RNA sequence: GGAUGCGCCUUGAAAAGCCUGCGAAACACGCAGCUGGUGAAUGACAGCUAUGGCGCAUCC
C-alpha cells in the first residue's frame, strides 16, 4: 500500500530580493493526473491562495500578488510539485502549504489533502540558535509546575517535546514572542504530581532546525 | 478578482450552541464553495464541498447551505474541539480566493488561574541576563492582568506575555509572563513577585520568591 | 479469498456560443447506440442497450 501524503521541504530563512524554491513530494497518487495548489498564511493572518497546476494539461494559475515572480511546476519522475519564488520580499514571509484538489466525484473542487506546511522567513537578519534554561519546580492546586525557557533564537520555528514524547499530558508550549533584540523566545511548561519530583525524570527536548541545535535539558528541583 | 467576505469575523459560543457563519461572494460562483476548519498552526481540514455536501469523515453537526451568492456553514451543536478558524473558499474562477476567516471561541464558565513563579537559572545568570517567569495555568476568560513587582516597585516596559490556544477539552487558556532584567539589576534586589488579577479570583493572587 | 443478486455512475442539447454529467479532468483533450419527451433558441429530461468502473446484500 501507499497512503496519500504531501511532504513539503525547502522552507527557511532567506535574504530579500533572492530566490527560493519549495517542494511538495506526493505519495499514494500520480501527481500529473491531479491538481496541486499552493496556499500561504502570514503569521496571524488569513489563508491566501497562491498558485495551482491543472491535471493532464499542466496549465498554471497565479494570484496577482504573486504573478510574474513565482512559478509553479510539476515533475512526474519525482512525483513532486514545486513553487519557485523569485525577488522575495518581506510580505512573502509565511507558512506555505501545498494541497491536492480532490476527486470531483468525491469532494468537488475542495482540497482534500494538505502538506504539513513550511515557514519561509524573508529577512536580512542572521540565524541564531537558542539557549535552553530550566524552569525548576518550587519548594512550596495540589500539583507542581516545571518547564524550560528557550531564549534568543531566529528565525522561527522551534519544537519542544517532553521525555522524548512520553509526556504530553499537562504540557503547554507557549507561542514564541519576538523580543526587542529581534530574537524570539518561548517557554514550555508541564504540570506533574509533586510526589513524583524525586522519582520521575523530566527532560525537555528542544529542536531548532535552522541552526542544527538539538538540546535535551533535565529539570530538577534546586537544592536550596 | 472574486472576493469572499465572511461574517462575523469572530464569535464566542457555548457548548451546544447552534453556530452559523456566513460568506458572501462579490460575483457569481455557482456553489463552487468549500468550507475548511483550521486549528492554529495546522493545515486546514476540508468540511464542506460544492456549497452543501458534507465531506467524508466530517461529523454530521457540520452542514453547508447556499442562497444566491451567500453561503452558510452551520455547526448544529458546538463542541469544545470545534474551536478554530473557519474559512470559505470559491473555486469557480481563477484566481481562487479564501474568505478572511471567522475565529470561533468556546465560551465556558469562569475558571481561576493557578499561578506559579520561576526564578532565573544560575546557568542563565552566568550569561548576564535574568528571566523571571510567571505562569497562569488553565483559566477562563482570556482577559487577565499580570503585574510584576521588584522589591515592591511596580515594573513597566520590561515584560512580555504569551497565551496558549484554547484547550480542546476544557476550553481554558494558559498564559506566561516573562520579566527580563540585567543580571546587575537582578542581583541588586530581593523580592520578585507577580500579582494576578482575574474574574475568577476574589482578590489578586501574588506569587513571589526571594533571590538567594 | 470464491459464487450470486440488487443498486448506482458511465451526460444533456441540437449550427455557434454558454451552461452542465463522466473520464483522477475549472483550461486543453475524450465520451457509442435505442424509444419517448423538450427546443422555433431552449439544458429537460425519462427508461434502457453496449462498454468501462463503484457500493451494498446474500451464499460457500
Ligand atoms: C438552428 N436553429 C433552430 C432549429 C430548431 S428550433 C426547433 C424547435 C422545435 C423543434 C425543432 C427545432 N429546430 C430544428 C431541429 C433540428 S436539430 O437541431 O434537432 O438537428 O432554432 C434556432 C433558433 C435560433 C437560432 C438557430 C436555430
Amino acid at each position: 500500500i501507499s497512503e496519500v501524503q504531501l511532504v513539503e521541504s525547502g522552507g527557511g530563512l532567506v535574504q530579500p530580493g533572492g530566490s527560493l524554491r519549495l517542494s511538495c513530494a506526493a505519495s499514494g497518487f500520480y501527481i500529473s493526473y491531479s491538481s496541486i495548489h499552493w496556499v500561504r498564511q502570514a503569521p496571524g493572518k488569513g489563508l491566501e491562495w497562491v498558485a495551482s497546476i491543472s491535471p493532464y494539461s499542466g496549465s498554471t494559475y497565479y494570484a496577482d500578488s504573486v504573478k510574474g515572480r513565482f512559478t509553479i511546476s510539476a515533475d512526474t519522475s519525482k512525483n513532486t510539485a514545486y513553487l519557485q519564488m523569485n525577488s522575495l520580499r518581506a510580505e512573502d514571509t509565511a507558512v506555505y502549504y501545498c494541497a491536492r484538489q480532490g476527486y470531483r466525484r468525491r469532494s468537488g473542487r475542495g482540497f482534500d489533502y494538505w502538506g504539513q506546511g513550511t515557514l519561509v522567513t524573508v529577512s536580512s537578519a542572521s540565524t541564531k540558535g537558542p539557549s535552553v534554561f530550566p524552569l525548576a519546580p518550587s519548594s512550596k492546586g495540589g500539583t507542581a509546575a516545571l518547564g524550560c525557557l528557550v531564549k534568543d533564537y531566529f528565525p522561527e520555528p522551534v519544537t519542544v517535546s517532553w521525555n522524548s514524547g512520553a509526556l504530553t499530558s499537562g504540557v503547554h508550549t507557549f507561542p514564541a514572542v519576538l523580543q526587542s533584540s529581534g530574537l524570539y523566545s518561548l517557554s514550555s511548561v508541564v504540570t506533574v504530581p509533586s510526589s513524583s519530583l524525586g522519582t520521575q525524570t523530566y527532560i525537555c527536548n528542544v529542536n531548532h532546525k535552522p541552526s542544527n541545535t538539538k538540546v535535551d535539558k533535565k529539570v530538577e528541583p534546586k537544592s536550596c | 478578482d472574486i472576493q469572499m467576505t465572511q461574517s462575523p469575523s469572530s464569535l464566542s459560543a457555548s457548548v451546544g450552541d447552534r453556530v452559523t457563519i456566513t460568506c458572501r461572494a462579490s460575483q457569481s460562483v455557482s456553489s463552487a464553495v468549500a468550507w475548511y476548519q483550521q486549528k492554529p498552526g495546522k493545515a486546514p481540514k476540508l468540511l464542506i464541498y460544492s456549497a452543501s455536501s458534507l465531506y467524508s469523515g466530517v461529523p454530521s453537526r457540520f452542514s453547508g447551505s447556499r442562497s444566491g451568492t451567500d453561503f452558510t456553514l452551520t455547526i448544529s451543536s458546538l463542541q469544545p474541539e470545534d474551536f478554530a478558524t473557519y474559512y470559505c473558499q470559491q473555486s469557480y474562477s481563477f484566481p481562487s480566493t479564501f474568505g478572511q476567516g471567522t475565529k470561533v471561541e468556546i465560551k465556558r464558565t469562569v475558571a481561576a488561574p493557578s499561578v506559579f513563579i520561576f526564578p532565573p537559572s544560575d546557568e542563565q545568570l552566568k550569561s548576564g541576563t535574568a528571566s523571571v517567569v510567571c505562569l497562569l495555568n488553565n483559566f477562563y476568560p482570556r482577559e487577565a492582568k499580570v503585574q510584576w513587582k521588584v522589591d515592591n516597585a511596580l515594573q513597566s516596559g520590561n515584560s512580555q506575555e504569551s497565551v496558549t490556544e484554547q484547550d480542546s477539552k476544557d476550553s481554558t487558556y494558559s498564559l506566561s509572563s516573562t520579566l527580563t532584567l540585567s543580571k546587575a539589576d537582578y542581583e541588586k534586589h530581593k523580592v520578585y513577585a507577580c500579582e494576578v488579577t482575574h474574574q475568577g479570583l476574589s482578590s489578586p493572587v501574588t506569587k513571589s520568591f526571594n533571590r538567594g
